[PDB]
């Protein structure tokens, strides 16, 4: 520990994806609450949120 | 004007203080801080 910042981490589990309902969400470390819908916004191939 | 996009995020913990450069033995390269 405390040397060579974390590079060997345990597996991360996933669940199903729901839309149009109030659901708690955690998108790769981003915690929030709301309703998720498809959008026409276009990001750049390296932008996450 | 042209912006720079990321490529790599190597998680290696070495410390860097001085660097160098290769030449394939018309060359010109600029260095800023
Ligand atoms: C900087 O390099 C020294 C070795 O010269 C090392 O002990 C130290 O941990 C390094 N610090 C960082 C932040 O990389």
């Amino acid at each position: 520990l405390l040397h060579a910042p974390a590079t060997v981490c345990g597996p991360k589990k996933s669940t199903n994806l729901v839309k149009n309902k109030c659901v708690n969400f955690n998108f790769n470390g981003l915690t929030g609450t709301g309703v998720l819908t498809e959008s026409n916004k276009k990001f750049l191939p390296f932008q996450q949120f | 004007f042209s912006a720079l996009e990321p490529l790599v995020d190597l998680p290696i913990g070495i410390n860097i203080t001085r660097f160098q450069t290769l030449l394939a033995l018309a060359a010109a390269y600029y260095v800023g801080y």
